[PDB]
RNA sequence: CGUCGCGAAGG
């Protein structure tokens, strides 16, 4: 069960970084400080 | 316990085995499932049945959780056929485009 | 007073409802087998 | 063939132009503006900061310009050229907002009210060196003015005798808005709403011949606004919620008379029709005020969302036909909406126009001039052909 | 010039002839009912006899086809060839086919009409040479397998060239490509000449009028923000709105009403053409629905006037005509309906003209002014004309009744009008 | 008024109008004739234009004479309605000349046979930084053109002729080959009007 | 609107709409009802805000049931166009879930709002 | 059938119909040789030359 | 009164 739990944490951080890397290429007037220019997606 | 489910799984509620084998290998997940035998995604033609399967799953979620969660309705189907009219003119205004350059 | 008359003329002007690109593409679904008066007051509904 | 219900066919064969194109319209043609550029209004004398406020003299041909370079100039403007008349320079103090003021009764005062981020505002008198006064004394309420960063100027008839005098109105810090006296500098009253005062605007409404009651409309930061008259003591006569709108940032009323176009005769006052509350999500709700009289929760006549980022300056046309939205965030961020049909003008604000980072906009009272001041330190001047 | 061009000219000039067996089967397998493998073995007498049965069924449901059973569907017409005769006879047979097609344009939901017209498609080669009358006579059924079959059989004339990606494609063409076909005005002139030929033959019906109206309102909607294209497109739609209004059926009457009201809201027309269009739609009012539709188009088309004259006096030769075709009664009931379409400027010009041209029924202007809402410059203008009226004639009791109504509401406006003209003491001394 | 209308007498109708062939100020359309048997018209005003306009054959094969196409443009010749201010000879061949007019327009005229008298179009090239152009977006013409300069040393590789306008703070170039404005205007960097341009041979 | 159980007051509505504005700034929320139920089933939602302004309220009140099963805090707000303009979308949204990130820059105001929501049951 | 295939940019033309009356062969004195159907618009061999 | 890049109704 503990090995299941560390697999959960590891897959969570992998999905975290991969979803951030996918989200970084959508759109937005971005700038590395990671924040977006406040304008609503029309 | 069907109303407590999102529009995406109301879309793909049928063909889950092709869904999960497509997820656990590298393929592309299906789009109709059990709603394919409805009367409107057969009316559409092309990948218009894919787009209509998504919008009809969303309106099925609306209508379904309304008449599963309300406790005062008259059972006349009012937002049902309203959503039918909205799905129908959505279908018409998306089939009316012609991606062939005239 | 004349400027107030002209400014009252341009204040007393109600909100029109314009026409645009897809203002009447919805007519092509219920185009078939509808009486002409029903089509006409449908067009007046889309306008007003 | 010949030897010589047909009415419109015969006159189709007669004429071959099919619009009443001439001056026999008196209204703006919708969805197609008719607008020319002019010479740069800051050409004869360069500026050095962002033009933080523009205004016009309500009768004279003077365009007043002030910014963060702690100076304020006043140009005399026309088509082919425009020159500087005077240019006062206040050391130590910037000016966040600066504006003309003419008294309603005598029409021979011509004060300038200039306020920065400090605690004082400066009052200049104009009759042609020159002297100024330093309004710096809140009388009873010194812990409610962090700054004089935003103010307005408005008339008031005192409702037991017709001693029409001016009033400056300051943004508070908690929820306050103080009013003052324009000439002397007494405190008169301070009204207060909850949340944060974000902005406010001044309505007028006449009561009889030569007698008018003003109304201060002030927003929350949430969307429920208070409108209270202040020709008596300032207590609330109506409070109503914006239908929607969360982060609202500016409100401007008008169509009749307001700060950008006051009157000179007292009986030339006019009840303002249109009201325009603009958010930070780009949205602008605008209402009429012939159906939002006593509704207490009115519907927006239009909900524009045409420009994206946070709007700062929205002004009216002096006769109430053209609203101007202007967001001070992104480049080329100004639009004009035709107000009676609430359409958006398509042809003018295109990418071949050098609006820049627009940070002030101001209409002329009668010429139809339109001044836009951007961040680079200039102000361009368009002319609307219709007026 | 190009020899290839001068030969393609004679190719399109002699497409309707068979000079070997391959071109004969290519020119014969084009059929409206059957496919290629069966239509390539049909002798002419077979399709002629089943088409004669089809014409007889169509004749016993419609009494204007015995002339065709005498002339063009005759027994000798299976041996009459097309291109062996003289050009006068080919012109006569050409407008014979045109008369047949715009007679049987309203019957295409029937297998008898399909099997009847299949004969002269197969024999008289109207799938090649009398092409455009076929196309823009059966254009209105564009969502139909008969139209998909017509479009797969025919070759496209150069006007209809934006249909050319629907040959051999089992999706029927769309409403948007129908509007893109109606957009360019050099198709539009041809369609209007077809439409007025159909009007003068009096075969206008409630399906193709509906289709023509929906196409015209969507063309106007496509050019909603194109001032030059609308200025070029007025004297086509307006001219056949006129010669559609000159007909008698209520369908084509209020179809012309519909294109008129959408064009008036599309752009601000001139005051004189608004007045003449009002006189035209008013001088030929017959039926019951024509009354209600003409009233709504008069009200909206007169409301869209932004400029002086917009509340002026409508003249006498159309005002007495309006009083003839519309009573002052039931104008009250149209005002008393609940939804209240915007009619303020026309009601104002109606009040000013009933004040200045009739001056004997002022209870009516009192009643309708009491029951409509009105705008302030209009009520100032009508009380200014009412003061002119009160000082040109003697103050009767109904006149002082609606004047004391105008005192009881908007005291400041009537006092400002009297300050523009004289004094309220002299006015009360008059009344 | 400048306009030219085609009436059709078999239908008492208007086939097509044609707006502003010749400008109204110089007289509008003075003489506009058909040609005997031919479906081309020849129009000339008083503003030194001379155009011809062909009628197309009809587009519908059956109906024919009721859908008449609008008349297309065709061959034209043209001066510039006002006396020219400056004269230059482009090539060493004595073949093409450049006329800087007084109606704020630059033309290239021929000397052999007049088939190629053409205006150099004032569509400014884009500034090379990646950003948008300078000058007016609306096609109003340039200022009055005072003094120009001309050589044929490296034609076509870059900007060939330069000129100096009336009370304009810079002096701008053109290109003789592409027959339009070049990229780079040269400011005089002293806040003065430019009066005398020249080029190295 | 009787089935609209807990809906916030004026000041609490204002502070949660400012924190959902900052959430849309930092891209830490998922918007829309079906997206809300997706992130609720996969169990990332800090809390749920929902707009009691739609013509059925039963289009949203199906997620309260699994929200009570999963003990997540949830609260109503009387204006869906306010939800839209505060969430940063030109259409009126219905529901919005705020996803979980302990390494945020708005963690403390999110948690103070979460306590102010879970206190009124 | 009464055709006129008028061509001007090559020289004074010359005719030869085929043995049966189907195909036509025309020849300009400049360089033009065209073999073509004439009752059908089927130009099946055009060739310019320079002799 | 100590307080805090270009761009005349498109490219």
């Amino acid at each position: 069960v503990k090995q299941h739990l560390q697999r959960e944490t590891q897959l969570k951080q992998v999905q975290q970084r991969m979803d951030a890397q996918r989200e970084l290429l959508k759109k937005g007037s971005k700038k590395k400080i990671f924040k977006w220019k406040k304008q609503r997606k029309r | 316990s069907l109303a407590k489910s999102p529009a995406s799984t109301i879309q793909i509620l049928g063909a889950e085995k092709a869904l999960f084998r497509a997820l656990k290998t590298k393929h592309d997940t299906p789009k109709y499932g059990l709603l394919y035998h409805a009367s409107l995604v057969g009316q559409a033609t092309g990948k218009n049945k894919g787009k209509i399967a998504r919008v009809l799953a969303a309106k099925a979620a609306v209508s379904l959780r309304y008449d599963a969660l309300a406790e005062d309705r008259d059972d006349s189907g009012d937002i049902g056929l309203e959503s039918r009219a909205k799905v129908e003119n959505r279908l018409s205004q998306l089939e009316g485009r012609d991606l062939r350059t005239t | 007073d004349e400027e107030d008359i002209a400014l009252e003329f341009i204040n007393g002007e109600k909100k029109d409802k314009l026409v645009n690109m897809n203002s009447f593409t919805s007519m092509f679904d219920n185009i078939q087998n509808v009486q002409m008066d029903t089509f006409f007051d449908r067009v007046m509904k889309v306008l007003t | 063939d010949e030897s010589d219900i047909n009415a419109l066919t015969k006159i189709l064969s007669t004429t071959y132009n099919y619009k009443d194109t001439l001056s026999n319209s008196k209204l703006l043609p919708p969805k197609k503006l008719d607008i020319v550029r002019l010479k740069d209004a800051n050409a004869s004398h360069p500026s050095h900061s962002a033009i933080q406020s523009l205004s016009f003299h309500p009768s004279k041909p003077l365009l007043l310009t002030g910014g963060y370079d702690k100076t304020l100039r006043i140009y005399h403007i026309d088509g082919k050229t425009n020159h500087l008349v005077t240019s006062l320079h206040l050391v130590g103090s910037p000016i966040q907002t600066c504006t003309f003021y003419t008294s309603l009764s005598n029409q021979n005062q011509q004060n300038i009210f200039t306020a920065g981020r400090r605690r004082y505002m400066h009052s200049w008198d104009l009759s042609l060196t020159a002297k100024i006064e330093k309004f710096s004394r809140l009388y009873g309420h010194e812990s409610t003015q962090r700054s004089f960063e935003n103010f307005k100027v408005a008339h008031l008839q005192n409702s037991q005798t017709n001693s029409v005098h001016g009033i400056v109105l300051l943004q508070g810090n908690n929820g306050w808005i103080n009013i003052l006296h324009s000439t002397s500098g007494l405190w008169l009253m301070g009204c207060k709403i909850e949340g944060v005062i974000t902005d406010f605007c001044i309505d007028y409404q006449p009561i009889s011949r030569g007698k008018f009651r003003t109304i201060l409309i002030a927003v929350n930061a949430y969307g429920e606004v208070w409108e209270f008259d202040l020709n008596k003591n300032g207590h609330v006569i109506r409070r109503w919620k914006d239908q929607g709108g969360v982060g609202i940032t500016k409100i401007q009323v008008g169509g009749g008379t307001t700060t950008t176009c006051p009157a000179l005769q007292i009986s030339k006052i006019k009840q303002n029709r249109w009201l325009a509350v603009g958010s930070e999500s780009g949205f602008v709700n605008l209402y009429d005020r012939n159906n939002a009289m006593t509704s207490s929760t009115p519907t927006p006549v239009a909900a524009l969302d045409q420009l994206t980022t946070t709007i700062s300056n929205l002004q009216f046309s002096p006769d109430g036909q053209i609203l101007c939205m202007a967001s001070r965030a992104v480049k080329d961020a100004l639009r004009l909406v035709h107000l009676p049909s609430c359409s958006v003008f398509s042809n003018w604000p295109t990418s071949g126009t050098p609006l820049g980072k627009v940070t002030s906009v101001a209409f002329s009272p009668s010429g139809g001039l339109l001044a836009v001041g951007n961040e680079q330190g200039k102000v361009r001047l368009w002319k609307l052909n219709h007026y | 010039s190009s020899l290839s061009d001068q030969l393609a000219q004679v190719a399109s000039n002699n497409a309707t002839v068979a000079l070997d067996r391959k071109r004969r089967q290519k020119l014969h397998s084009a059929s409206l009912i059957y496919n290629s493998k069966t239509a390539a073995t049909q002798d002419y007498d077979f399709i002629f006899e089943n088409a004669s049965k089809a014409l007889e069924e169509l004749s016993q449901i419609e009494p204007k086809f015995a002339i065709f059973s005498r002339t063009l569907f005759s027994e000798s017409s299976i041996s009459l060839d097309r291109n062996v005769q003289t050009k006068e006879e080919i012109k006569d047979l050409d407008n014979a086919i045109n008369a047949y097609l715009l007679l049987a344009s309203s019957k295409w939901y029937l297998a008898p009409t399909l099997h009847a017209t299949e004969w002269l498609v197969r024999r008289f080669q109207i799938h090649v040479k009398n092409t455009e009358m076929l196309l823009l006579s059966t254009l209105n059924y564009y969502q139909t397998p008969v139209f998909k079959r017509i479009l797969s059989i025919i070759k496209l004339p150069p006007l209809f060239n934006c249909l050319s990606n629907f040959v051999r494609s089992e999706k029927p063409p769309t409403a948007l490509t129908m509007i893109k076909l109606f957009n360019d005005m050099d198709f539009l002139k041809l369609y209007t000449s077809y439409l007025d030929q159909c009007i003068k033959h009096n075969a206008t019906y409630t399906n193709q009028l509906l289709f023509t109206t929906c196409c015209f309102i969507n063309v106007v909607a496509f050019n909603s923000n194109n001032d030059e294209k609308l200025n070029q497109l007025v004297p086509i739609l307006l001219e056949i709105s006129a010669k559609l209004l000159a007909s008698k059926s209520k369908d084509c009457q209020i179809a012309a009403h519909t294109i008129l009201v959408v064009f008036a809201t599309a752009l601000p027309l001139k005051k004189t053409i608004i007045l003449a269009a009002m006189e035209t739609i008013l001088s030929n009012l017959d039926a019951k629905e024509a009354k209600h539709s003409a009233l709504l188009t008069i009200c909206k088309l007169f409301q869209t006037l932004k400029g002086q004259g917009n509340v002026d006096q409508l003249p006498s030769k159309i005002f007495k005509l309006f009083d003839s075709k519309f009573d002052t009664v039931s104008i009250l009931t149209f005002l008393d309906k609940e939804d209240k379409p915007v009619c303020d400027k026309f009601i104002t010009s109606y009040t000013r003209s009933i004040a200045r041209y009739d001056r004997s029924k002022l209870n009516i202007i009192l009643s309708l002014l009491k029951k409509i809402r009105l705008e302030r410059y209009e009520v100032r203008l009508i009380i200014t004309d009412l003061i002119y009226l009160s000082e040109i004639l003697e103050d009767k009791s109904q006149l002082v009744e609606l004047f004391e109504y105008f005192i009881s509401i908007n005291e400041d406006l009537v006092l400002k009008c009297l300050k523009s003209l004289g004094l309220t003491g002299e006015l009360f001394e008059i009344r | 008024s400048g306009d030219l209308i085609f009436y059709d007498l078999d239908r008492r109708s208007r086939i097509h109008v044609l707006k502003n062939i010749h400008r109204e100020s110089y007289g509008g359309v003075t003489q506009a004739t058909f040609l005997n048997g031919q479906p081309i018209i020849v129009t000339s005003g008083g503003d030194n234009s001379l155009k011809e306009y062909v009628f197309d054959p009809s587009l519908s094969q059956g109906s024919g004479d009721v859908v008449v196409q609008p008349p297309r443009y065709l061959r034209s010749r043209g001066g510039h309605s006002q006396p020219p201010s400056y004269i230059a000879f482009a090539d060493s061949q004595s073949h093409f000349m450049l006329s800087a007019s007084k109606d704020r327009s630059l033309w290239s005229f021929s000397l052999r046979k007049d088939a190629q008298s053409q205006e150099m179009s004032q569509r400014l090239h884009k500034k090379q930084d990646g950003g948008r152009v300078g000058g007016s977006t609306i096609k109003s013409k340039f200022p009055e053109i005072v003094a120009l300069a001309i050589e044929n040393a490296r034609i076509g590789e870059w900007e060939n002729i330069i000129t100096a306008h009336k009370d304009e703070k810079f002096a701008r170039t053109w290109d003789m080959r592409n027959k339009r404005v070049g990229r780079w205007t040269f400011d005089t960097t002293d806040d003065g009007f430019v009066k005398s341009v020249a080029m190295s041979q | 609107n009787p089935k609209a159980f807990p809906l916030a007051d004026a000041a609490l509505t204002q502070q949660i709409l400012d924190v959902v504005q900052q959430a849309a700034n930092l891209r830490q929320l998922k918007k829309g009802a079906n997206e809300a139920t997706k992130t609720l089933n996969r169990g990332i939602s800090e809390f749920i805000i929902m707009a009691a302004d739609c013509e059925p309220i039963e289009i949203l009140l199906h997620l309260p049931l699994l929200c009570e099963d999963k003990n997540v805090p949830y609260v109503f707000v009387p204006s869906r166009v306010a939800l839209g303009r505060a969430c940063g979308v030109s259409r009126p949204v219905i529901a919005a879930s705020i996803t979980t990130n302990d390494a945020s820059a708005i963690k403390t105001q999110i948690y103070a709002v979460k306590d102010k929501i879970e206190t009124l049951l | 059938k009464a055709l006129d295939l008028s061509l001007k940019e090559f020289g004074p033309y010359h005719i030869k119909y085929a043995k049966n009356g189907t195909h036509l062969l025309i020849t300009g004195r400049k360089g033009h040789v065209a073999s073509m159907d004439w009752r059908k618009g089927q130009l099946r061999a055009e060739l310019f030359l320079n002799e």
